[PDB]
RNA sequence: UUCUUCUAAAAAAAA
RNA sequence: CAAGCUUGAGUCUCGUAGAGGGGGGUAGAAUUCCAGGUGUAGCGGUGAAAUGCGUAGAGAUCUGGAGGAAUACCGGUGGCGAAGGCGGCCCCCUGGACGAAGACUGACGCUCAGGUGCGAAAGCGUGGGGAGCAAACAGGAUUAGAUACCCUGGUAGUCCACGCCGUAAACGAUGUCGACUUGGAGGUUGUGCCCUUGAGGCGUGGCUUCCGGAGCUAACGCGUUAAGUCGACCGCCUGGGGA
């Protein structure tokens, strides 16, 4: 899993009061992050599919938030997707 | 009737050889938790002691293998 | 199971201490067991059965211990 | 997921008259307690009563007759799956007018009888008997 | 990389490539070039000694150095190079005192890895040392026979040996034709496989694919006349007699072999 | 970094060469940033079944904390060097630093 | 330890 | 449609148990083979035999070596996983579940035709590996016959890497999610309080086994892990054979 430093990082840069930690913006950097991590990871290893399992999750996870943040405010989440480089 | 229980040991050492070897038989073989009656998070425990002393050769596998 | 005779010790009470210690350890019934290959569900349905009648025994015995037969 | 509270009442209701329980208690809603108002005023609950103030709980004290419940069959009509409207001249009798039919009307929410004689019809909540 | 040419025309239908992205694009090094002429299979005497060679793409020598002498001088590899002489891959290595020369390229080399030779070398893919200081167990390749010759065993595409045991002054290794064979400890090795082991899994696809390699056809021997071949003649398709080379000897069985000298160091034949 | 109780069994043969070898390593250790939490040598000890055909081997242990990056390496020096006989890299959860049980 | 098979038609009581 | 709220749902801090998954090493027992020492007329197998292995020295026993597969004991109606399934030990990467205190976002939720992924064993392709077991096959028995059950051998296969196939009594013959309705004895895993006055007592969560009340069911049974009382969605059935 992620690294508490990491989770620190992310949740001061994305957080808007820097103790939240629930935020739909700080969660789907959480989810992005752990999916960039594990990148690597399913490169090497194609036949973990019990994790593979769970990364699925993850991204359904991080698609449901995404349409929800769009849903409710769009220039949110227009600008997360901006500094996160995802495509849709 | 479980002693790693009664002392409260937060875990198993693999070194404790003189406390290992009452829990074994004279073939080598281990003991069962049913008889011996130790509750079953330390009995997991101490067959991976187990185990482990028998792979740096502080116990024998058998009683036989010379 | 080594079993060494001691001094001033019978040898049919060294045969039967010898005998005792074989069943301990179980020699007898792990060869037979191993004797045949057991496929996975077999074992599997054996030790369900096995542990359903070391279960109903005990349960058999609690009832009776509680009415007469006359 | 829990997607019908009112069906939720009702079950609650029926399973603690069945447990011969004195008293049930469920999350609160304002459709909740007008249909507990109404129950009450028709006599077939002993009174209600709402507690808390951010997740408020309303408790329905049950009502036994002769041993047995008095409630003996509640069932929602109009459920999330299939919506039941019906007009004023064609609304149901439940159990030939002994027993009621909760209706939702513009003006409230009442019984079958009070709607036909105030001339509207509604919603079907649920039939109680 | 294998990849499956798509069916465009007979003789491309069937072609599977083994395509090698880290090969060096251009010319060979020019001060270790040579000439390397052709012979058609022709001795001396200017007679055919070994049937079906001739023709084939020209090709130049490449002065590989399978002594690997050069001791204690670490070596980066510039780049990796195609063969024509060889199975294998070769390598073009770079010496720290400003030598190039050319290696076999192992399973696991790339651009930039360092390699070096000697009884003080470390114990990894491409370093060379005698076979005593090598631990037992081990898959080694281009390993010599006599100490200081070369190497001579385990050097085509995807071979490799084992030393699965030493006694005194001498090893035995289990060789890639599953026949253990003794040979002195004071050989040279190198660790770990040779590269290109995909090499067997190619198919030619066409006649004029083993035609550029210089391998003229292969007349079966029951398609000829009896003055040709013993197994020649026949009205129709006939074959009554034990197979036997041209010159008269057995080949479905019969052993050959009848060197005594070296019989000695042949632990266990082959399987 | 992460800590690990390494136990290796060296040939009763180079009992002398024990010494060095746990300077060797320690330096390597420290140099690599590391922590060396314990370190006791058991000496030569009688083996419970006879391993590669000789019934004795000399014990040590050390408890370390240190980057993986040196500890597989540390492996492979041990896969390497034909005097050390076996080793157990085990992986613990905290540093412990009390004396253990065969001291006594 | 082995030990196979017997086709094709029945009838049944009603205070 | 707009503004909210924290109970549904999710995130963070500290831990816990686990054969959960992928990759790479390593340890021991045993079977088979090879070489040698001792030793002689049987071994192996069966209900009884015979094929087979033995005077060219077998079987037995000891030593050394090669190779492959699987991890006795622990081991448990025990644990983990959505299901298939996962069992020596060590390391690297990694998924899920649960507990105690809070803090946080604020319905973001549940189900899902078509679609996609995972999916025992057997089987297929390419390249390895092959000790034991063992479809096909051969020989020996039993029998009226024996293309079988039993015996001696034995090839694909079982093992590894990457793809294909997508099927099982793939079973709890019980789709997923949520709410309510008497209880008893356990197993396993956290955690709070009282003097841990020893392995004591009193609660409160997760998973799981057996018995049983109301109720349901054609009956057998299910029975807070429902097949009880309800709500949301999906798939499926309309006599047997044909199929």
């Amino acid at each position: 899993s992620l690294s508490t430093e990491a989770t620190a990082k992310i949740v001061s840069e994305f957080g808007r009061d820097a103790n939240d930690t629930g935020s739909t913006e700080v969660q789907v950097a959480l989810l992005t992050a752990q999916i960039n991590h594990l990148q690597g990871h399913f490169a090497e290893h194609k036949k973990d599919h019990h994790s593979r399992r769970g990364l699925l999750r993850m991204v359904s996870q991080r698609r449901k938030l995404l349409d929800y943040l769009k849903r409710k405010d769009v220039a949110r989440y227009t600008q997360l997707i901006e500094r996160l480089g995802l495509r849709r | 009737f479980c002693r790693f229980t009664a002392e409260g040991v937060q875990e198993i050492d693999y070194k404790d050889i003189a406390t290992l070897k009452n829990y074994i038989t004279e073939s080598g073989k281990i003991v069962p938790s049913r008889i011996t009656g130790t509750r079953a998070k330390y009995q997991r425990q101490l067959a991976r002691a187990i185990k482990r002393a028998r792979y740096l050769s502080l116990l024998p596998y058998t009683d036989r293998h010379q | 199971p080594v079993i060494k005779v001691r001094e001033n010790e019978p040898f049919d009470v060294a045969l039967r201490r010898f005998k005792r210690s074989c069943e301990k350890a179980g020699v007898l019934a792990e060869v037979r067991r191993r004797e045949f290959y057991e496929k996975p569900t077999t074992e599997r349905k054996r030790a369900k059965a096995s542990a359903v009648k070391r279960h109903a025994k005990k349960l058999a015995r609690e009832n009776a211990r509680r009415t007469r037969l006359y | 997921s829990m997607q019908d509270p009112i069906a939720d009442m009702l079950t609650r209701i029926r399973n603690g008259q069945a447990a011969n329980k004195a008293a049930v208690t469920m999350p609160s809603s304002k459709l909740k307690v007008a249909i507990a108002n109404v129950l009450k005023e028709e006599g077939f609950i002993e009174d209600f009563k709402v507690e808390g103030d951010t997740k408020p709980e309303l408790e329905l004290t049950l009502k036994y007759f002769q041993g047995k419940a008095v409630v003996e069959s509640i069932q929602r009509v109009s459920r999330p799956g299939l919506r039941i409207y019906k007009r004023k001249d064609e609304l149901p009798k439940v159990m030939a007018g002994l027993g009621i039919a909760v209706v939702s009307t513009s003006k409230g929410v009442m019984t079958d009888r009070a709607a036909r004689q105030a001339g509207l019809g509604g919603e079907i909540i649920c039939y109680v008997a | 990389a294998v990849v499956k040419c798509k069916p465009t025309s007979p003789g491309r239908r069937h072609v599977v490539k083994v395509v090698n992205p880290e090969l060096h694009k251009g010319k060979p090094f020019a001060p270790l070039l040579e000439k390397n002429s052709k012979s058609g299979g022709r001795n001396n005497n200017g007679r055919i000694t070994t049937r079906h060679i001739g023709g084939g793409h020209k090709q130049a020598y490449r002065i590989v150095d399978f002594k690997r002498n050069k001791d204690g001088i670490p070596a980066v590899v510039e780049r990796l190079e195609y063969d024509p002489n060889r199975s294998a891959n070769i390598a073009l290595v770079l010496y720290k005192d400003g030598e190039r020369r050319y290696i076999l390229a192992p399973k696991g080399l790339k651009a930039g890895d360092q390699i070096q030779s000697g009884v003080d070398a470390a114990i990894k893919p491409g370093n060379t040392l005698p076979m005593r200081n090598i631990p037992v167990g081990s898959t080694v390749h281009n390993v010599e026979m006599k100490p200081g010759k070369g190497g001579q065993l385990a050097r085509s595409a995807g071979t490799y040996v084992q030393i699965v045991a030493r006694d005194g002054a001498y090893v035995t290794l289990r060789l890639r034709s599953g026949e253990m064979r003794k040979v002195e400890a004071d050989c040279r090795a190198t660790l770990g496989e040779v590269g290109n082991a995909e090499h067997m899994l190619r198919v030619l696809g066409k006649a004029g694919a083993a035609r550029w390699r210089g391998v003229r056809p292969t007349v079966r021997g029951t398609a000829m006349n009896p003055v040709d071949h013993p197994h020649g003649g026949g009205e129709g398709r006939n074959f009554g007699k034990h197979p036997v080379t041209p010159w008269g000897v057995q080949t479905k069985g019969k052993k050959t072999r009848s060197n005594k000298r070296t019989d000695k160091f042949i632990v266990r034949r082959r399987s | 970094m992460r800590h690990y109780e390494i136990v290796f069994m060296v040939h009763p043969d180079q009992s002398e060469q024990v010494p060095g070898m746990i300077e060797r390593y320690t330096a390597a250790i420290t140099g690599a940033e590391g922590k060396i939490h314990r370190l006791e040598d058991w000496g030569r000890r009688q083996l419970a079944y006879p391993i590669n055909k000789l019934h004795k081997a000399h014990y040590v242990l050390m408890n370390v904390e240190a980057p993986q990056e040196v500890i597989d390496e540390l492996e492979t020096t041990f896969r390497f060097n034909d005097a050390v006989i076996r080793s157990m890299v085990m992986r613990t959860k905290h540093a412990v630093t009390e004396a253990s049980p065969m001291v006594k």
